[PDB]
């Protein structure tokens, strides 16, 4: 890989029309993290409200003044929103010269700037930077992370696989005092392969382990389906460098990420044969409001 | 839709810091707050210098200058101080009823115990500190068994003179 | 956990609609324990 | 459709050898290359003998004869030398902005460190070599933590005289 | 219709705490505030531990670890801290322009004077304190005669290394 805007061609040679662009992994945040764009473009904080009450009843008799009383309360909470940005530039003899070869240099930079934009948003959403203390979904320190019941999912029979998978749902149910159900499971992709390929431990019908799709705890107690996905960055996110998987509810009241303003571009500044071009945006870090509705299982 | 500080409690709590429990008698007294900062809800107060004021500083109370009473949870308090009576405000002191307060003792308290005040900070406990820094509120008693740093309700009567304990 | 009936609304802030009540477990007795109310109430 | 040198990288890299990072000020200076071979992109240069030329040989720089600046990545450079400024060419030296350069140090560098030049080869590092063969670029600092042989951006100001270190 | 703090001044004032005066060059740098409390507007800042952060604590700056710059008056700063940059916020440090700052000296300053920093608090003055507790910002000068505790504009250049004075 060089940077010269030029190669030596020959007369007896046929140059192909297309150009191969090097590939990068998909974006994967849309559909898993609820994001909203409703807030005004230049806002500073997002805050919001709750309330609870408290009382006690007691045994009384025979005309006495003793009768207990109740009471109420309220509460408010806050998050912040910040600004970032990326933009390109070029020289006077980089652009008037890349039209000689029909390359359209300025037009190729804006597209790739938007691409790196989406890359940055994804990285903020799913991990943390430790500069603004934006804890991500895969490494948040407020949620409970438990180990697996001696399961490696290689040289492990289907009984262990099923027990380990339902461990997360039952643990999420037992961690919130038996009130909530896991809706969505994120697994490392290799483990998703192992599950989708291995039969159910059957000589009888050899059906795949994705019978789990209709016999898991959630889909059994209720009629609603369960969603299982395979992700990319969960290979070594565990306590001792081991794989991690996530069980959570996927509701706008559990997770929330605000993006008031999207990527835009500003006019071109010109300084001594150089065209400097800025471009800015602004977003707010991911916010896990209910940490008991997210559960980490390590060791799969 | 604020789910922060969710603990998924087994059942309802008992009370808050300075809430009262209903009963026919109660001396509730209107005083004016004199401290620069506010005064918390379930707290002891001394006699001010304004002939109707009160201070949160009880470091110099004695049998000759007894404490004045205990503030109550008002719930309409100027929303600038979170749970306090701001400076220059009606204080609503109570000196006869039964009120929930905060326990500061290692081993906790049980149903019927003496109430000892630590003059240094103004915290309630079960036994005397032991360095001429504690008073006994003579007419006062507990009404709940509670551990350290928990809420317990106590019955209070401030007309009985306090007892000094060295 | 303030108890003052009052909140300050900033000019450069955004407020979400709706308040959240803390959750408590379900009641679970009806349908499992037979209960009647036929007695004279004193 | 050239798939050679495919490494299936996790995400985009940071920069290339001599690319700049946008900021309002920059002294970019036009010099003529004097060395027989070219000059690389992120490299230090000395004062030539042609009254506007530059050389890549900085083995004799001193506080009395300070280095001239650092070249920048041009991307339109005669396509006969791969990534270099050929002989007799405008060099585009920079001496005020922030530029990505290559680290040559065992333990790497962190955010705010001194910049030391090794006169023997012309490589940047964190500490002095120790045999009267290194200079300190007095007004210069790093801006990134990086390991050995990686790219780090540094802020540079060449009007401050260098400091000799034995 | 707020007439409090009316002084019926003879004519307009000169500037505020951290306002700049227009000129073509300015290095304005975006940093993230690291101190628990905010940072005032016309203040000096040190190099943070977050590789792009800054702290208001300059008690340990030296010629080896020079200060980073001076914050500027932003006027859009979260309205919860009165005139400060809150925690985790873009700081807008300046290190080349001319800026209004606050004078802390007994006899005041005049047009062209050295600028001395007191490491204990982070205040600017005319002469060294005298107990190895002051630095001289080598490239810096005043631009206004002002008395004690008044606003004076100074010209600043932070690429020149500081000088230690005992």
């Amino acid at each position: 890989m060089q940077a010269n805007f030029g190669f030596v061609t020959s007369q007896t040679a046929y140059v192909e029309a297309g150009v191969y662009r090097m590939r990068y992994p998909e974006i994967r945040y849309p559909g898993l993290i609820p994001v909203d764009y409703s807030a005004p473009e230049w806002i500073k904080t997002v805050d919001y409200y709750s309330m609870d009450g408290v009382g006690k009843a007691e045994w009384i008799a025979d005309r006495a003044s003793d009768i207990p009383v109740v009471g109420l309360a309220m509460e408010k909470a806050t998050t912040t929103v910040h600004l970032a940005g990326i933009g390109y530039d070029y020289g006077l003899e980089e652009v008037n010269q890349a039209i000689m070869l029909g390359m359209n240099l300025p037009g190729e930079k804006a597209n790739l700037a938007r691409l790196v934009y989406e890359r940055m948003v994804d990285r903020v959403a799913f991990t943390g930077d430790a500069e603004k203390d934006f804890k991500g979904l895969f490494n948040n320190g407020a949620v409970t992370a438990v180990s697996a019941t001696t399961g490696n999912w290689a040289s492990a029979t289907a009984d262990q696989i099923l027990a380990d998978f339902n461990l997360g749902i039952t643990g999420l149910w037992s961690a919130t005092n038996e009130m909530v159900y896991a809706d969505t499971v994120l697994l490392p992709s290799a483990k998703h392969q192992i599950i989708a390929s291995k039969r159910l431990g059957n000589e009888a019908t050899e059906t795949v382990l994705q019978f789990l799709q209709r016999a898991n705890v959630y889909t059994a107690e209720t009629g609603r389906p369960l969603t299982i996905r395979g992700m990319r960055g969960l290979n070594t996110a565990g306590a001792g460098g081991v794989s991690r998987s996530v069980f959570y509810r996927n509701s706008p009241e559990v997770l929330k990420m605000h993006i008031p303003m999207r990527h835009r571009f500003l006019p071109v500044q010109v300084v001594g044969l150089t065209y400097k071009v800025p471009g800015i945006f602004r977003l707010g870090g991911l916010d896990i409001r209910l940490p008991k509705e997210v559960r980490y299982v390590d060791g799969y | 839709m604020a789910p922060y500080n969710e603990t998924y409690a087994s059942d309802y709590a008992f009370a808050y810091e300075g809430m009262v429990s209903d009963i026919a008698p109660a001396d509730i007294i209107s005083r004016t707050v004199e401290t620069s900062a506010g005064i918390g809800f379930g707290k002891i107060v001394a006699q001010g210098t304004s002939d109707r004021g009160c201070k949160a500083d009880v470091s110099a109370v004695s049998p000759t200058a007894p404490p004045l009473g205990i503030t109550v949870r008002s719930q309409a308090t100027e929303n600038l101080t979170l749970d306090k009576y701001p400076r220059y405000d009606g204080a609503a002191i109570m000196r006869k009823g039964v009120i929930w307060v905060l326990v500061t003792d290692a081993g906790g308290v049980v149903a019927g115990d003496p109430v000892w005040l630590k003059k240094s900070d103004g915290t309630f406990s079960n036994a005397d500190v032991g360095s001429s820094g504690g008073l006994r509120l003579a007419g006062c008693r507990w009404d709940t068994s509670a551990a350290n740093g928990a809420l317990a309700r106590m019955r209070v009567d401030f007309d009985v003179p306090p007892v000094a304990g060295a």
